[PDB]
């Protein structure tokens, strides 16, 4: 009996492609999905397979270091016994010289290019040699597959559909912007191969990296760390509408998220892109206008189980390709559980902002985060709100025990201590307690400005940053600022005021204190004192005054208004007394009544009963 | 996309 000889394998493009939802990637190639048996037809020159005579195996290996271990390499004889969640080769129809085969591949296999090899045996006799080439992908219409989708609308949406809407603008005026993902486009799965084949981790261990891309978790988590440009590239780096040119000119804010959700929609993860909305003198907005707070921003959720976690965090998982990020679960970033992988914190951070006030403690809503989250309606143009999905509503027993779980007491004041005056230089405190059992690290902005009496803000006088600003559990501290004369002087207003202001930042969980405190630069005191009546007062400056002028009157004490100028100018530091006759008209109690007058300090008050 |  002679040895069979394969004229031609047909790779059914057309009904494979149609069966595995890939029609439009089965042009050229054969792409299929994974946990579902796809068909080639083998066209024999002279005699068709006789399963009497003929042993027929196959061999399949993906990427540049295959083995069985690791998945990436397979073995697999043409039998009728079909064993389910392994490849499989089986025939399903034989004619004229046809053979009709059903290959499977296990629901959990790699993902990637794979090179298919028929060896045709005789028993006595043998011949291997390679059939062609097939391309896997992620499957969500399998059951047995990580990223199962139970619905066939959401499948289409968060796979199928080449077209959606990005929302933009802002919380209250949002602004859908269309976009072509176009993640059926030439080309465009090749690149997506190429992108994974290029990541640090295959530049590590290529032979493990392959293995992973069985792990929607581990494609997910790769693809957000390179739709970035981290010197080592990378695919953007920080108009158009769409991610194809993109994508293509690569091979030779919102855009990340639109990537991003290109290639994975490709690789077949059911994706989406979701905006994140947050809203607004005041320190905060100050520091403002390396993590800041946008008007809006985009992230991607994708579709799959969690195995690698604790029991309930399938569904879906938040992946930030922004400026590797995730994947974490978002019911993991609504419920606080910030321990859970991956990258839980930045998430949780992105959507929630804690702002309190100390004023002398009130709660400050001037900073508003994580409002309006929004994301494309399944089948239909328009916008989904999925804020309830990120965040139990405000003020509930859910929203704060959650917030108990994400933080696991801290406290602010501006303290002065010893006196301040007008002329005299001094330190302002930012005076942090921290009763937890917390350490933590904070960024301080503590400054000051003059301001009038009426509450309008002159220059700033005084300004302390600290990126990094390390506070101890259970532990305080008094965090100085130097006030100086030679600064606030010719910038000071009628008010006389000063008003320090302090901003503490815990950026990880995304908290802000706020202090602040008005402080009065009192005159100096006029002495009275009753020998006549003598009066002094000590220049408070580091300067001379000029033209120093006295005034005393008091009904009772003098029938005359006595104004004494000062010839000689007074220096700093330097006293100044005059004298004056008093002839008390009457008996009892009297008040003398004074008032100081100069160039540079004018307008001091005093007085002293008499009798 | 600004800075709030």
């Amino acid at each position: 009996a002679e040895e069979l000889v394969l004229e031609r394998c047909d790779l059914e493009l057309e009904t494979n492609g149609r069966d595995h939802h890939t029609a439009d990637l089965c042009r050229e190639k054969l792409v299929v999905r994974r946990g579902q048996p796809f068909w080639l037809t083998l066209h024999f020159e002279g005699r068709n397979y006789e399963a009497s005579v003929d042993s027929l195996t196959f061999s399949v290996v993906t990427g540049p270091a295959p083995s069985q271990e690791a998945g990436t390499k397979a073995r697999f004889p043409l039998r009728d016994a079909v064993e389910e969640g392994d490849w499989t080769a089986t025939v399903v129809d034989q004619q004229d010289c046809t053979l009709s085969l059903q290959l499977t591949t296990p629901a959990n296999a790699p993902i990637g290019l794979y090179r298919l090899s028929l060896e045709a045996s005789t028993g006595y006799q043998g011949s291997s040699f390679v059939l062609g080439h097939f391309i896997l992908l992620f499957n969500a219409w399998c059951p047995a597959d990580a990223v199962y989708l139970d619905s066939e609308e959401e499948r289409q949406e968060y796979v199928l559909t080449q077209q959606g809407f990005i929302y933009q603008g802002s919380a209250k005026f949002i602004k859908n912007i269309p976009w072509n993902f176009g993640q059926f486009e030439d080309g465009i799965l090749d690149i997506c191969l190429i992108l994974l084949d290029v990541n640090p981790k295959f530049l590590k261990n290529a032979g493990r990296d392959c293995s992973r891309r069985s792990s929607p978790v581990y494609v997910g988590r790769v693809v957000s760390g390179m739709v970035n440009c981290n010197d080592d590239q990378g695919v953007l780096l920080g108009s158009w509408i769409g991610s194809v040119d993109i994508l293509r000119r690569w091979k030779n804010c919102w855009v990340f998220a639109a990537v991003a959700c290109t290639v994975l929609r490709c690789l077949g993860i059911p994706t989406r892109v979701v905006t994140n909305y947050n809203s607004a003198s005041n320190l905060l907005i100050e520091y403002f206008r390396s993590e800041m707070i946008w008007n809006f921003h985009c992230w991607v959720e994708s579709w799959m189980t969690r195995p690698d976690l604790q029991p309930g965090y399938e569904g879906w998982q938040a992946l930030d390709p922004t400026p590797c990020c995730g994947p974490v679960p978002v019911r993991a970033i609504k419920e606080g559980d910030l321990s859970t992988k991956y990258d839980a914190p930045f998430v949780f951070a992105e959507v929630n902002a804690d702002v309190v006030d100390w004023i002398q403690k009130s709660i400050n809503r001037s900073l508003i985060v994580g409002l309006k989250i929004s994301t494309k309606s399944v089948g239909r143009d328009e916008r989904e709100d999925i804020t309830h999905t990120y965040k139990y509503p405000e003020g509930s027993s859910e929203e704060r025990e959650a917030f108990t779980r994400a933080n696991h007491g801290m406290a602010m004041r501006i303290r002065v201590g010893q006196s301040m005056n007008m002329g005299s230089d001094f330190d302002v405190f930012a005076h942090i307690t921290n009763n937890t059992a917390e350490e933590y690290v904070c960024r301080l902005l503590l400054c000051a400005r003059t301001v009038s009496y009426n509450g309008i803000l002159g220059p700033e006088c005084g300004t302390k940053y600290l990126l990094n600003l390390n506070l101890e559990p259970f532990s305080e501290k008094s965090v100085p600022l130097c006030i100086l004369y030679e600064k606030y002087r010719d910038c000071l207003t009628e008010s006389n005021l000063i008003k320090v202001r302090a901003l503490l930042v815990e950026p990880v969980i995304n908290s802000y204190l706020l202090a602040e405190r008005d402080l009065y630069l009192e005159n100096p005191e006029i002495k009275i004192r009753i020998l006549v009546a003598e009066v002094s007062l000590q220049n408070p400056l580091p300067v001379a005054l000029e033209g120093c002028t006295f005034t005393v009157e008091g009904a009772g004490l003098t029938e005359e208004q006595k104004t004494v100028e000062i010839p000689d100018p007074v220096e700093a530091g330097e006293e100044v007394k005059v004298r004056m006759d008093l002839l008390p008209l009457h008996m009892g109690l009297h008040k003398l009544v004074v008032n100081f007058e100069s160039d540079k300090l004018k307008a001091v008050k005093g007085f002293r009963n008499v009798i | 996309a600004q800075p709030l």
